[PDB]
């Protein structure tokens, strides 16, 4: 009813994409409501 | 339109047109995160997509069929977030996943920060396969955001 979708592109790997972001290892828990929290 | 690809999830119930999330159409099934639609039916043009499966704890939901995406991070190689941010064009962001360590096992995580309306954007491996959805995560001691690589079961 109230929500609709519209296409935004193909699902493809991009050969010349930018590389960024860290790779942290984090102790987390997942509760019954689907929220992660930091341990 | 059941055309494969990545989609914005929009609503007109607030001010103007507002993007609440993103999802993946594959094999006639639309895949997104539960907190985006809250399991509500969706429109695709004149047609209707009814929910089929979902799970609040996984924070995933599928429409028109069961979950189809079964590729998984290999634990070693870099991936690409295909970020679809509100009002901005889709762009691939390559990164090396970190790791959420949980009592039930480890899963990959991407430390990339985007508006909440980017929830549901797919994460891809080098072969172009969707290895999970972006948008369920935590906030680190630095104040930055880290999302799990949330994948369903097929
Ligand atoms: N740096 C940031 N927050 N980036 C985020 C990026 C959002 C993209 C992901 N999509 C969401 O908007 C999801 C939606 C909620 C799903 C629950 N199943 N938010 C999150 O993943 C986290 C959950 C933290 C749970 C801690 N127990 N909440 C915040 O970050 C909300 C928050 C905001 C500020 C302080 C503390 C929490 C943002 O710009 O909102």
């Amino acid at each position: 009813v109230d929500m609709y979708i519209e296409r935004a592109g193909d699902i493809t790997w991009e050969k010349d994409a930018e590389v960024t972001g860290n790779s942290p290892r984090l102790d987390v828990a997942l509760d019954e409501s689907g929220d992660f929290s930091l341990v | 339109e059941t055309t494969d690809g990545v989609y914005r999830v929009m609503t007109r119930r607030l001010l103007g047109s507002t993007q609440v999330g993103v999802g993946v159409m594959q094999e006639g099934v639309f895949h997104t995160m539960w907190h985006v639609t809250k399991g509500a039916a969706l429109r695709s043009g004149e047609g209707r997509l009814d929910p089929y499966w979902g799970d609040v704890k996984q924070d995933l939901v599928s429409y028109c069929g069961p979950w189809k995406l079964d590729a998984a991070w290999d634990g070693l190689s870099e991936v690409q977030l295909l970020a679809v941010p509100p009002g901005e064009r889709a762009k691939n962001i390559q990164t090396l996943p970190g790791i959420f360590k949980t009592k039930d096992g480890d899963i990959g995580a991407v430390a990339l920060d985007y508006p909440a309306g980017t929830s549901g954007s797919p994460i891809l491996d080098k072969c172009g396969r969707v290895i999970g959805l972006y948008g369920n995560g935590v906030v680190i001691k630095n104040g930055s955001y880290v999302s799990a690589i949330t994948q369903g079961k097929r």
